[PDB]
């Protein structure tokens, strides 16, 4: 139950190992993907306050 | 306590044989496909002995017995040890006689057309079943695990035989069968252990083998840096109690084994493995039909118990995969048993009422019936 | 965000061209 | 719903198909002209799954079905698969039986007469409806433009009929049916995308090249020149996905696509495309007609929604043309939606409620009555 | 051994590989299109072995080889293995040198770009030929089979191509291209044989049931009236034998496997089949072309080899032709070889000298010129 518990705790270490890296790959690609899809398409309609200007 | 007509169910592998009733949520017993017999001359009298153990007698007496499977990847070629086995599953622990209920047996999709005749035509003419249905195993694992859309990648004891399902349908000519399976698996890990001076030959050695694999064995997530460490040092090896009292330490070879579903030129065969197997599957499905299976990578059976398997299967194909596609595996508790949980699904379906054989239309037709009325 | 302020701006130009061409081709029709 | 015996409208050509009531300035549905039926044997049990699929449903479950149109061309063959269209187009969305409603369809004089047939005598005797109309869809494109002259190119789906009106008088004898349509352009870009290693054979491939051309391609004002620059240059380049992750790469074969509207020989047509077309629709007109017919070129249905479409003509027109007269599109944002609008004007006004034909007239007359009463 | 300074010619295709010398009535030989290379780990030392293997010695020694074919229906991805077929083909087996005398290749008029760009590229680069002219396999046909108009079914390895021609004129918008091919029915034959008992997995398995299907499948003349017989009784059932001695035995699956073609959904294709993909391109054609299509219905390739093809072919076109016109397919004995046959008719008609690449033209285009030159 122990050699289990522990298989299940090293599987919950290392599923929390995967999600650690999981979690802060989309800590990461929710990170980067804001900094680049609201800081460009933001910036896009920033330069629409340009673009459209004339 | 059946005091209703319920269809009993019985997955029968290579392997194990899983049993129970329809409407429960796990076999009552496992008989792990086996009939036994003693090799050795007696010289007592009056000390019982049978011609033959089946089930758990086989496995209990198993010290002078030879070990004989009657499925060879996932095929019965041995209907008389099958036999054997059914009565003694059917009558002895589920309590039933299939004379007064239906039954519900299985097999793989492209499994010899010959094996869905005899399941049908034994249960009928041999137990007098009032009906009959064989069923896809890949079915019943998507019924147990909340899935009609995925490629149910079967990686049992016989054969795996991989088939994208959408939308409930199949798409068969997507399957990417592969004879590869946990029987190959204990015999490259009887001779990898031998390289270390541990000797497995014997049924009873085989035996050893199989119950070392299933509890010591492991495939983590990048097989040449584990075996780096696990070929370097102690750190990796685990300890496994042989019968006699010996210990056996086993290093990488615990994952070497298990590698074989990934590696299959392992055994000999000319083979990318289990993960290019699934994707390949979810490649050759239409192009409105893959962005659905990508999304349902789907575990049936067993070797899904194995650490690390979830995550190496997901990230197999991932890797196989293009970007911008979501790339999911559904791997519930319910592994290594969802095959049966989802024949006990699938015969209490009212849906599924109407596609039962009954006794009547196989008296009239015979075992070719199976082909009209079950897949 | 469309460019909605340009469909606007290119409606008022488009105006104001129509009315300026509207004036140049009645002005080359009046001989 | 509704709180007046509203007329209902809809546009339901080869291509898609437009529906709302009489009064609005839209449709409130739009649907594909579509009837979907599974390609593939079910494995599972108890999954739903319908025997037929129609409009958005079957373009949803499309990755196991074969999608078919029941209009051709611009005329009705599988009355079947409409009546179904016309249900789900007229009560499923907009919850309107037509039994209380009469309904407005649209054609062209060209358009064979089963079309305008089957279409009254659907409405007429499956849905029972009070009242019929079938109107040429360039007077509907004309009322919703705020015109009575000009020449509606309708460039759609299945046919280009390119229908010349003056002061709300039909001028039957300049109409140019031409074949070559927006279902021969997806035919064209799938062939041009195979030269550029991706072939698109199957509904979904077919039903993702439409999805490209829509959204990718692109007209312009001078092919010679946009294909120097887009032969020549990666800058030209559009990226596009398709639904299983991988991408596909057009260059100056986003613009070759609707340049068989220019080059009608792309696809085998013995045409020099649209622009022509126009040019002879107005110059088969007495020049009388001709002057307002060539100031006031109308864009319509499908294919008016490429960049550089409205303009483009506007530039191939004048260019064969007679000089010092002016030449000029019109193609507001209400464009492929003009039909549809149109039909919502032309239906509610008080001086076309003596347009309609009545139940009682069609019941005596029977379904060729709509050539007698519709135009 | 070639007496003369004459064009070489080499079918090179995803299953098999013809080549010989203009001016000939069939190719030298005959090779897979096979690179093959070592799958075991060699344990004895000064056994020769080679890195690779090429067409007949890949098969020869594919005992312990994994073969592979550089091109995936019709297209080349592998143009390092077409080089050592080239090479071997040419210098070897033809034994010339490329380098004085002119190439012809080989290829389907909507094969992507790529495909023709690598023929004419590497025999230019790497071969140093003096000059090269890739050829489309229609035309080639007709010259084989004594026409000029017709409809041609290549019905090879890796695609069907069945484009009509008239008068020597291509008709592109009538080409009814198809994923179905000669490939896709062996596999098909591997999982059905499978289904009777008899796995097949490994190259060499699949080289086995290639070599059933080349010599025990057939057509019919009528599927339904055969697998009524052939599925009942043993009478319609004929034997092979496997190289190890065992011997399979295959009942109506002997033409299930063709029957695919007729019906494309036993693989899980959308398709009409290739007898009404070819009634289509004869019927998109114009009334006056229509007539000569009929009577032309052109065979080339393999699968056009298969007992009753020629025969099921005419039948199931003059099913859905009109009456009057006579309908005829054109199975000549040149059957599989009409595009070699073709090839060197072309390179050595005096019509075609100036159609030739030079290399020096080649060196100042580069491989784009294949676009201005071939097709
Ligand atoms: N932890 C594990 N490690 C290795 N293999 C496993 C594990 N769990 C299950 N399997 C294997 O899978 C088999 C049981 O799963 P199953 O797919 O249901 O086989 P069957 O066809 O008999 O029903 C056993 O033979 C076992 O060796
Ligand atoms: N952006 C676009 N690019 C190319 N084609 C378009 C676009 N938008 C609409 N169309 C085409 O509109 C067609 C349907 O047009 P429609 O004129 O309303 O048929 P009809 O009027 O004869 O009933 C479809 O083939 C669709 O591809
Ligand atoms: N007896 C036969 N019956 C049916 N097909 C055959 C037979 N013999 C050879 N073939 C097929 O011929 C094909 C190769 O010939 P071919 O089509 O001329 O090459 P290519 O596609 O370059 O034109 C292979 O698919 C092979 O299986």
């Amino acid at each position: 139950k122990l050699k289990e518990a522990e298989t299940r705790a090293e599987f919950a270490e290392r599923s929390v190992t995967k999600l650690e890296k999981s979690i802060d790959d989309l800590e990461d690609e929710l990170y980067a993907q804001k900094l680049k899809y609201k800081a460009i398409s933001e910036e896009l309609d920033h330069a629409l306050n340009d673009m459209t200007s004339i | 306590d059946e005091d209703e007509t319920t269809a009993l169910v019985c997955d029968n592998g290579s392997g194990l044989v899983k049993a129970g009733f329809a409407g429960d949520d796990a076999p009552r017993a496992v008989f792990p496909s086996i009939v036994g017999r003693p090799r050795h001359q007696g010289v007592m009298v009056g000390m019982g002995q049978k011609d033959s153990y089946v089930g758990d007698e086989a496995q209990s007496k198993r010290g002078i017995l030879t070990l004989k499977y009657p499925i060879e990847h996932g095929i019965i070629t041995n209907w008389d040890d099958m036999e054997k086995i059914w009565h003694h599953t059917f009558y002895n622990e589920l309590r039933v006689a299939p004379e007064e209920h239906p039954t519900l047996l299985t097999e793989a999709p492209l499994n010899p057309k010959a094996n869905r005749e005899k399941m049908t035509q034994i249960m009928f003419e041999t137990f007098n079943v009032p009906a009959m249905y064989v069923a896809i195993q890949a079915v019943l694992s998507l019924y147990a695990s909340g899935r009609t859309t995925g490629i149910v990648l079967d990686s049992g004891d016989g054969v795996t035989h991989n088939v994208p399902i959408y939308e409930g349908y199949a798409l068969p000519h997507a399957i990417m069968r592969l004879d590869l399976a946990g029987r190959d698996l204990t015999d490259y890990l009887m001779k990898i252990l031998t390289e270390r001076g541990y000797s497995f030959v014997t049924t009873a050695e085989r035996e050893i083998v199989r119950d070392i694999k299933e509890k010591l064995c492991y495939v983590a997530l990048d097989f040449e840096n584990e075996m780096a460490t696990a070929a370097s040092s102690s750190s990796l090896e685990k300890s496994y109690e042989l019968p006699d009292g010996q210990v056996i330490t086993i290093g990488n070879e615990r994952f070497r084994c298990p590698e074989t579903l990934f590696q299959p030129s392992f055994i000999g065969m000319e083979s990318a493995g289990i993960h290019e197997t699934t994707y390949n599957s979810i490649m050759k499905c239409d192009i409105d039909i893959r962005k659905d299976l990508y999304a349902n990578n789907v575990m049936s059976g067993g070797t899904t118990m194995y650490p690390g398997i979830a995550d190496r299967m997901q990230k197999e194909i991932t890797a196989l995969a293009p970007s911008t596609m979501k790339i999911k595996i559904i791997a519930p508790p319910e592994r290594k048993y969802s095959v049966w949980i989802g024949g006990s699904i699938l015969a209490s379906l009212s849906t599924f009422q109407q596609m039962w054989i009954t006794k009547q239309e196989y008296d009239e037709a015979g075992p070719s019936i199976v082909h009209r009325k079950c897949f | 965000a469309s460019m909605d302020a340009i469909k606007k701006k290119m409606q008022m130009l488009k105006l104001d061209k129509e009315n300026a061409l509207d004036r140049a081709e009645q002005a080359e029709a009046d001989k």
